[PDB]
This record gives structure tokens, C-alpha cells and sequence, in this order.
RNA sequence: ACCAGGUUGAUUCUGCCUGACGUAGACGCUAUUCCCUAAGAUUAACCCAUGCAUGUUUUUGAUAUGGAAAAAUGGACUGCUCAGUAAUACUCACUUUAUUUAAUGUAUUAAAGUAUAACUGCGUUAAAGUGUAGCAUAAGACUAUACAGUAAGAGUGAGACCUAUCAGCUAGUUGUUAAGGUAAUGGCUUAACAAGGCAAUGACGGGUAACGGUAUUACUUUGUAAUAUUCCGGAGAAGGAGCCUGAGAGACGGCUACUAAGUCUAAGGAUUGCAGCAGGGGCGAAACUUGACCUAUGGAUUUUAUCUGAGGCAGUUAUGGGAAGUAAUAUAUUGUUUCAUAUUGUAAAAGUAUAUGAGGUGAUUAAUUGGAGGGCAAAUCAAGUGCCAGCAGCCGCGGUAAUACUUG
């Protein structure tokens, strides 16, 4: 169809495997989302970028080892999959695309503000958040938020609180 | 024919060996526009004739209940199988019908014999809805 | 009414061909406008985008020059000599583009040359017209000396 | 289609008139002028988008009909006249010159320049014959028509025209070694020293000691020398880093 | 970067059918929000009731303090559709010393007499339109070229679907000389002469349910397939032909004739082209308001107040893609939507956002569709019927104990 209404994820290629469900159940039970659907579109990017990993790796060009590899290793590390690393250096820019084909879908899966919530000490549940943050309990430093699978960058991580005029508070 | 200035000769001999592909042939008489017996759509409508039943082929043995109708868009006769169970009742003559197909290319599926095609409503009342009972016929 | 396109032609192999767009503007003609002798008469065209045109219909008093003395007069028309693609032309009068005629040797002072001196006793000398007279309006030409003159004149009508 | 056309598109426009390709549908198609159809702009857009002094259609009418601008020096009050290159447009208010050359990323900008640069203007000849009555004449790129100069300028050299008395004062002749300023072709805004040459292109020095070749109309010779520097450069002056050094910028560069 | 079921008493192969997955249209059942995006292309390039889409301007000033006419300027752009064309149309690279250009820019040159309107006054016909007077009476009309700049015409070469049950084809056809005509090259047209021109590297024929590229989607190991849909280009206004004005029309919201369809009449005559926006009829399996407006982007020779169904702003529809709901902590506590109101906002009205009000419920105002022998995740659970009624894409179940039909 047009560009606006295009779809970007189909379904799987085998309908029905025990052996894959009974994973993927453990997955949504433990982050707490609530279609099949959404899970399936943050996968897709986690296979994006290590479709790109592997052709920095076998480029012969000079300059492609400065450029785009390095334009690959700052845009996890701003919103905070990766820790940080040196990129003067030249042979750590080798290490951090070959850190990259280590990772899991839940080092995406764990950097949304559903479950950063939770894994400070603001909520009790996984569900008490999901529950939290549609009423609009919870503000980042000036935002209110009403999204729960909004990612979370880097340096924004330590600037969660509760919101200072709601009636979760004292006022 | 394999040679480095050959691409004339490889062009004209492969377009020969694939024409004996026999999905491929069909596209090139156009068969679909000469021969089509309902037409280039997925549903038709008709008017009803006859309520008659047939009997299915060997091992099974059966009654299968059909109806004999004639097309509004070409004006052929054609038959058409009832697809589910007490719904003749409904059917009376002199009325009109749609017809939905089976689904295995043009072909017959099942054990009924030479019949390739569906009733799906009666006087614009759903079928499949009227054997659950939610509506009631007029 | 009369066009100038290309499209309706035969292919280089021979083949016919096929048309797919009606009559355009842009390549327009007109009729042959062939210049008789008689008493003077000019209209006015008008072509594309102004640059009016002049056609002469009935064209009398061309004007000549000659060649040795270098000066240029008026003389009359009588009659034509020749006319190179179409040999009815001269039965009927008509001045086109290079066709040798006949004019009158009255105001013109010629030199003693051998060749004019026998045809100067009499009126008449003989001139080639230069010009496109159906779309300039006019005539010019030059007057016959020398081998030029032997030239046309095995091409008479005798 | 049996006549000219009249409306233009937003999506055909060009990128440097810095548009945005969003809610609008047409663009206005300016007059014919003394400019190439790539070198100008329509005036405006000068007034609404990179200056800004109006809002809406209403407060460009109020500016141009109060008679304070002023484009080479005449006053102008027709909004779809074309400001080409190298001219300069003034108000006659508040002293306020500019000079109209591009960018760096192929973009049209405005430098406020002085009242000792805001007399003349400069331009370069295409074309030189003698006309009737054995009267010489020089035709520059613009359209304009000048007599009786100084027999040392040829074809290709650049002039100087004071824009007041419409005469033609200054000089600079075509040579290598010079200053040299582009204007089209995939490389615009360059400001680089000639090295050599060629009958049709012209091997050339950046400032960053780069090389580059382009064809010869698509160039003009400000200065015969570094020293001269005829008229004010822009702030970047041409340079136009590679996309290396803007990799090198951003990180930092490469340990060794 | 992935395969499974089916030929035999059992085994190994070739070979096909079927299951699992995409992209455009139609259909059945069920639906609470908000923002974005789409809607008579497929059959009929079939016929149309009604209303509306092209006029501006002191240039003069209607026995008339601001409007009659006449002059001037644009109606050839914009918008709608895909019938025809297999290449002449389109794309790319070149040429035009072989050509024309109103409005633009810079320069060169030159400088008394003569009509018709509006007005006043006599009329005509069913209608549609038109006539005779007042020596009637106004403004107007009787310079030429260069070089840039936009716009267009004309050439050369290369690329592009199926068919041999289509193997020979062409006679203004190929060339020479000359003329006419065009703004211009050219058998573009006409005289005279000559016999040339093209083909298994596919000529000449036949078919298309064939408008060409492109932005953009899929699937990929050197690339294939779709592309009416965004934008550029070409062709047509019921079917054919011809022409006036003009810088530019072989123009159709301009004129003339013939063919196919009509409509008004007092019977002598007069008249119409919705593949422009709404709307109706027919056709079909198949597609929306006979709605408001110059706010923003533009066009009309200076466009700050004139016009603008171009173009915006709203209503109807499961056309698709997003951000989300229908609970959480342990009967109870707290508190999301279905209700209203201020401000912001709008051409004027909505709507979104920020704030504020009340009432008390998750058996509620707040969940459906398909399936349960294998492929293929899930019952040899119960009650009826007995090769019947029926189910099954393929293999296959139904003969009084059916996990394979009907109900729960
Ligand atoms: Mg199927
Ligand atoms: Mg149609
Ligand atoms: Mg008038
Ligand atoms: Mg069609
Ligand atoms: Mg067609
Ligand atoms: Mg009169
Ligand atoms: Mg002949
Ligand atoms: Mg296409
Ligand atoms: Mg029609
Ligand atoms: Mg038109
Ligand atoms: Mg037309
Ligand atoms: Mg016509
Ligand atoms: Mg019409
Ligand atoms: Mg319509
Ligand atoms: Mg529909
Ligand atoms: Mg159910
Ligand atoms: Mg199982
Ligand atoms: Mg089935
Ligand atoms: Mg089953």
C-alpha cells in the first residue's frame, strides 16, 4: 500500500510449536504486555541493527571503520543498551560491534518506563505500573508521561519521580 | 549453447522449452477470459429453478441436495450445492440467490460429482447466520 | 488544409502506418500562387507571429543589373525563354525562380560587345530572374553575357 | 498543452529556496529577467522567510508600496521581481546593505555589507563585437550593454560596474594564480587559487590545499590576487569540510 | 538462508496433488476512545432533471457623484478521464549557421482631416432575437530594430509484451536534378529520368482483458514482480471533417456542415453536449454531503478589499497504519471511560490540549470470531441418530458404547 499505510510486522512462519510458545510465555508474563502484537515489533528492530553488524565486520573501506560504525555505536549507548566506551580508540570500536551480537531481547525489553518504574523502588508489581502510569501519577523531570512503553534513555534514568502536585503524593 | 557472445541463441531457445509449462500455457491463450463460467468475480446471483438432490459417489453413500439456477451477468444455467443441513426449507422457487465457489482452482472437492459451486445467501439474509438462528426469514 | 507532417508515410521496410493524433497547427501550407505578367498587383500575407509576407499575383517592370558597368535599371517584360523542371510554363506565362525571359533594351546603355550588338538593333535583351517572386514580391535578376549566354541558348526552343 | 504554463509545484521547486515540502501546494513562478532560471529567487520569499519583517500577504504590500527597498540602487514594487546573484538590495531606512551570494551547503544567504562596498557591483563578460557606425561594445552576463572601454579587457575577464552612473570603472583580467569564486555545478561557494588552465575546465587550489576541476562559466574571478580580495568574503569562506573531518569533529579523531 | 500428509503385505526412488505464508478487490459475524490516511479505475469513453464553477480595470465618464456603454487585458493555464497508439509516444546522451516568441531586463532610433456606441424618440414577433430616424453625439485608431531571459517547434542514435497453424515484402516505395510551400531542414507536394530500399541478428502480418517513465512496496546472494494511486510527459471532450480571432487554438463552459439520439411552439420557427463540483438513472459482486468559505498556498500585466466547486474546513463509511482501555493492592479500600463546565481556539462553528464540577459501579455502560482424529496447539466428556440426516483443502468418520454429524 501507500507509505502511511503499509503493515511492518507479519505473522510467524509456523502457527502452532510447543517449543515456541511455552518460550515466549515466559516473556510476557515477566515484563507484563498485554498483546502478542506488541512484542513482535521490538524484535524486529533488535533484528535490524544486527543485520547491519555484520557488514561493518567485512567492510574492506577506510573510511567505513570511522563513519558509520561509529555512528552505530553512540545511538544504543544515548538511549543506554551499551555502557560506554572510548571511540578514539580504534580496536574498542572492534569490540563493541562484536559486544553487540551478545545481546538479548530483553536488554531492549528492559529499558522501558513500565518496567524501570518497577525495578525502582516507586511500585510494588509489574502490573501496579501498567496501572500507575495511564492515570497519570508519574513524571519524568518536566514531562508527564501517559505511555508505558516509552524508552528510556541514558541520562535520563535517575530524573524519575512521582509527579509533585498528584494526588499520589500528599497534595 | 553456453558461450560468452551466445545470448541471442539462449534468449530464442528458452523462450520454446517454456511454453510447455502447463500453469504457464493457460496464461498465454487467456483462457480465464474466453471460458470462465461465472464470470471474472467472486460472487454472482441467480434465480432458482429446480430443488433437486444427487447421490454422492462410491465408497460413501449419501444424498447431497443441490439447485439448478440461471446467471443475471452471462444468462447461463448452472447447479449449486446447499451447504448446510435443514437449510432447503427456507429455499422457495422463483427467488433469488448468491453463489460463492469451493476453492480448489476450478475444480470439485469432496465426493460430490461435477458441481463446483455454493449458495451463500437468500433474498440478502446470511445463510451461515439464519442456521444459527439469529435472524428469521421473510 | 495543407500540411507538412510526416506521420502519414510509408517506414523505410516498407510497412504501413498507423496514425494517433489529429491535424496540428503548427505545420500549415497554402496553394501555389503563380505569378502571371500584366498589369501591376499585390496583396499582403500575415505568417506566424506578425513578419507579414508579400505575394505578388500579376508582376510588371522587374528590375536588372548589369554585370560589366556595374549599374542597375528598369526594364519591361515580354516573354519567357525557358523554364528548367516544367516545360508548360511557357505557354502560359508564369515567372518563377531561375527563368531566363526577354526585356526591353530602352533605358539600358550597353557596351559594344559582339554578341548584344545584333540583338540591341532590335528592342530586346535577354535577363535571368534571382529572386522568389511568390514570397519576396518582387524580381531581380542579372543580364546574360559571356559563355552564360551560350549555355541556355542550345536549351531554346528553335 | 497548446501555450505556455503558469503554475508551479512545491515539489519541483528548488531545495535552496529552503521551502518546506509540507501543507502548501503551489509555488510562485517568477518573472523572466536578466538571470538564469537556477540563480533566481522571487523577492517574496525574501521578505517572509530569511528575512523577517512580515508576517502574512498583507504586510508585504505595506513595505513594497512605502518605497524603501531598493535593488541596484532603483526602487522596486512588484513582488515577483527576481533577485538574481551578486546583486545588492538596500532599504533605504535604517542603512541596511546586503550582498547575495550562496552558502556553503548550496543555500542563498544575505551579508550585511558597507556603504563603501554598497556603490559597485561586479560582473563578468561573455561577449565582445563592434556595432553599427564602428561603435565597440562588451555584453556582460546580466544583459547589459557597454561602449567605449579600455581595449586591455577580453571575453572572459571580469568587470567592475559602479551602478550609478552606469559605467564601467574597474578591471580584473583572467589569468592563473587568481582568487576564484563558483557559483553552479555539483561543487557551488568554493573559493579556491587557480593553478592551471585547461581550455575547458580549470584545475583549482582550495583553501585547504584541496584540488577540484570545473568548468569555466561556471566560475568567476573575484581578485587577480590573494591580496587584493575585491570584494568582503563569507564567514566559512567556501571551504566546505568533508564529511571525514565532520566525523573527526563530533568524536574526536583516531588514536593511533 | 527451516519443511510436513497422501500409491505398498512391508522397503527404496521418480513424479504430481494438498497444508503452512504474502499483495490488491468483494463478502459473513461483532465493535468504546483519540490522531494520521483513503473512497464509481476494473463492466458502460453508456444516457442526464436541477443548482453552481471566468471576469477584472478612472482609460474616457451614463441629461445620472459614481455607473452606462465603448476601449484595454485574460479566457490556449488550472481541473477531469485512459478510448486510441508496440512506436513517430516515453527516457537518456547530442545538434539546430535550419527556426518563431505578447508580458521581462539593458540599450539604439523616430515623431489639421475621418466612424460608431451608450442617449432621445417611433416600432416588431408564441418564444429566441432583431429594425428606421436625430448632416445624431464621445474617448480610440490611421516608429523600427539588436542582445540577453522564459516558452515552443524540428532532427540523429540507442533501449522496451505474446505469436512460424504469420517467409518473402515494398511502387511516392529508394535515389538524382529543378521548382512551389512553410517561421524553418526534409518525397513535405509536383514535373523529368533511373531501378532501387528491407529481411531467420525475424522483414511483412495477427492478438492485447497495452497510456509510457518515476517517487514508493515486497522477495533476494550478481537480480525478479507489482506500480489506476505522489510527481513529470503524451492524447481526447457523442462520432468525423473544416475554419475565424490571436504572440500562442486545428480550441470545444468559441463558430459551420453531415451521422446517431432528442427537447420547446400559438405550427411560421427556435434550440442541447456533467470523462468540471454536488446529484439522479442504467450496469454490476463492487464505491460518500443536490454542505459552509476566501482563514493558509496559488493564478488572473503593481493582487494590502474583486473573482476563484482551483484550494482549504467540516459530515458519511470496519480502506489500512499508530498511542491506548475493560483494573490494581490486600468483602473492603482507592480511583480509569459513558455526563457536564470554564479558558485556549475557530472566517464563524467543532475537535485536541490545561483546569474544574458532581454521582458510584468491573456478574459492568464497558469482548468477540474460529477450532478440539492426523498435518496442527486443545476432550476416547455427556445426551440423542443409526450408511439416514450430515461433516470433510488432502487422508478419511456415520451399521444402537461416535473423543470425526446434532445440542449441552
Ligand atoms: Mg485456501
Ligand atoms: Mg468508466
Ligand atoms: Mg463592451
Ligand atoms: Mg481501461
Ligand atoms: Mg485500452
Ligand atoms: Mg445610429
Ligand atoms: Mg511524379
Ligand atoms: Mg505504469
Ligand atoms: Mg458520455
Ligand atoms: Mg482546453
Ligand atoms: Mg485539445
Ligand atoms: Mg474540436
Ligand atoms: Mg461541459
Ligand atoms: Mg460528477
Ligand atoms: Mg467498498
Ligand atoms: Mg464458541
Ligand atoms: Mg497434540
Ligand atoms: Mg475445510
Ligand atoms: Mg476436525
Amino acid at each position: 500500500a501507500n507509505q502511511f499505510s503499509k503493515r511492518l510486522v507479519h505473522k510467524p512462519r509456523n502457527p502452532f510449536e510447543k517449543d515456541r510458545l511455552i518460550k515466549e510465555m515466559q516473556i510476557v508474563g515477566k515484563f507484563g504486555l498485554k498483546n502478542k502484537h506488541e512484542l513482535r515489533l521490538v524484535e524486529k528492530n533488535f533484528s535490524n541493527d544486527k543485520k547491519e553488524a555484520r557488514l561493518l565486520l567485512t567492510s574492506n573501506k577506510v573510511e567505513d571503520i570511522s563513519i558509520n560504525s561509529r555512528n552505530l555505536l553512540d545511538k544504543l549507548c544515548t538511549a543506554g543498551i551499551l555502557n560506554g566506551i572510548d571511540l578514539t580508540s580504534k580496536e574498542e570500536i572492534l569490540n563493541g560491534l562484536n559486544s553487540i551480537l551478545d545481546l538479548t531481547i530483553d536488554s531492549y525489553l528492559e529499558r522501558t518506563l513500565q518496567y524501570k518504574v518497577y525495578s525502582s523502588g516507586l511500585a510494588k508489581s509489574v502490573h501496579h505500573s501498567r496501572w500507575l502510569i495511564t492515570k497519570g501519577q508519574i513524571s519524568i523531570q518536566g514531562v508527564v508521561i501517559k505511555r508505558p512503553n516509552y524508552v528510556v534513555k541514558a541520562e535520563e534514568e535517575a530524573f524519575i519521580e512521582l509527579t509533585p502536585y498528584s494526588w499520589s503524593n500528599n497534595t | 549453447m553456453n558461450g560468452l557472445f551466445a545470448a541471442n541463441d539462449l534468449i530464442k531457445s528458452r523462450k520454446v522449452k517454456r511454453r510447455s509449462d502447463p500453469y504457464y500455457r493457460k496464461k498465454i491463450l487467456g483462457t480465464k477470459y474466453k471460458h470462465s463460467k461465472i464470470g471474472n468475480g467472486p460472487q454472482a446471483k441467480g434465480i432458482v429453478l429446480e430443488k433437486t438432490g444427487v447421490e454422492a459417489k462410491q465408497p460413501n453413500s449419501a444424498v447431497r441436495k443441490i439447485v439448478k439456477i440461471q446467471l443475471i451477468k452471462t444468462g447461463k444455467k448452472i447447479s449449486a450445492f446447499v451447504p448446510h443441513d435443514g437449510s432447503l426449507n427456507y429455499i422457495e422457487l422463483n427467488d433469488e440467490v448468491v453463489v460463492e465457489g469451493f476453492g480448489k482452482k476450478g475444480h470439485s472437492c469432496g465426493d460430490i460429482p461435477g458441481i463446483s459451486y455454493k449458495v451463500v445467501k437468500v433474498q440478502n439474509v446470511s445463510l451461515l447466520a439464519l442456521f444459527k438462528g439469529k435472524k428469521e426469514k421473510p | 488544409g495543407i500540411n507538412h507532417r510526416g506521420e502519414h508515410k510509408r517506414k523505410k521496410s516498407g510497412g504501413k502506418s498507423v496514425l494517433h493524433r489529429k491535424k496540428r497547427n503548427n505545420r500549415r501550407g497554402s496553394q501555389m500562387a503563380a505569378t502571371k505578367v500584366g498589369s501591376t498587383k499585390v496583396v499582403e500575407k500575415r505568417a506566424r507571429g506578425g513578419n507579414k509576407k508579400y505575394k505578388a499575383l500579376r508582376l510588371n517592370e522587374g528590375e536588372f543589373l548589369y554585370k560589366s558597368g556595374n549599374i542597375i535599371n528598369s526594364s519591361k517584360i515580354i516573354e519567357v525563354m525557358y523554364h528548367p523542371t516544367n516545360n508548360d510554363y511557357v505557354r502560359t506565362n508564369t515567372i518563377t525562380k531561375s527563368s531566363v525571359v526577354k526585356i526591353s533594351s530602352e533605358g539600358i546603355k550597353i557596351q559594344d560587345e559582339e554578341d548584344l550588338k545584333e540583338m540591341y538593333e532590335k528592342g530586346y535583351l535577354y535577363a535571368v530572374i534571382n529572386s522568389r517572386p511568390g514570397q519576396v514580391g518582387k524580381a531581380e535578376g542579372e543580364i546574360l553575357q559571356g559563355s552564360k549566354l551560350e549555355f541556355y541558348t542550345n536549351l531554346f526552343k528553335k | 498543452t497548446g501555450g505556455p504554463r503558469k503554475h508551479l509545484n512545491r515539489k519541483v521547486a528548488p531545495t535552496s529556496w529552503k521551502l518546506d515540502k509540507s501543507i502548501g501546494t503551489y509555488a510562485i513562478r517568477p518573472h523572466s529577467g536578466p538571470h538564469k532560471k537556477d540563480l533566481c529567487i522571487p523577492l517574496a520569499y525574501v521578505l517572509e522567510k530569511f528575512l523577517e519583517y512580515a508576517n502574512n500577504r498583507k504586510e508585504i504590500q505595506i513595505i513594497l508600496k512605502s518605497k524603501n527597498i531598493k535593488i541596484n540602487g532603483k526602487i522596486i514594487e512588484k513582488r515577483k521581481y527576481p533577485v538574481g546573484f551578486g546583486d545588492v538590495l538596500s532599504i533605504i531606512k535604517t542603512d541596511e546593505h546586503y550582498r547575495v551570494f550562496y552558502g556553503v551547503d548550496k543555500n542563498f544567504t544575505f551579508i550585511k555589507i558597507d556603504k563603501e562596498e554598497a556603490n559597485f557591483k561586479l560582473a563578468k563578460v561573455t561577449n565582445k563585437k563592434v556595432m553599427y557606425e564602428n561603435v565597440p561594445y562588451i555584453f556582460t552576463n546580466d544583459g547589459a550593454c557597454f561602449k567605449y572601454c579600455d581595449p586591455a579587457i577580453n571575453i572572459n575577464d571580469t568587470v567592475k560596474i559602479d551602478l550609478e552612473t552606469r559605467l564601467v570603472v574597474d578591471y580584473v583580467s583572467f589569468k592563473e594564480g587568481d582568487v576564484v569564486f563558483v557559483m553552479r555545478g555539483e561543487d557551488t561557494g568554493r573559493v579556491g587559487i587557480i593553478k592551471k588552465i585547461q581550455n575547458t575546465t580549470v584545475i583549482c587550489e582550495d583553501l585547504s590545499n584541496k584540488e577540484f576541476e570545473t568548468s569555466i562559466d561556471s566560475m568567476i574571478v573575484i581578485g587577480d590576487n590573494e591580496e587584493s580580495l575585491l570584494i568582503s568574503l563569507p564567514e566559512e569562506k567556501g571551504i566546505r569540510l568533508t564529511a571525514l573531518e565532520e566525523s573527526n569533529l563530533k568524536f574526536g579523531e583516531i588514536v593511533e
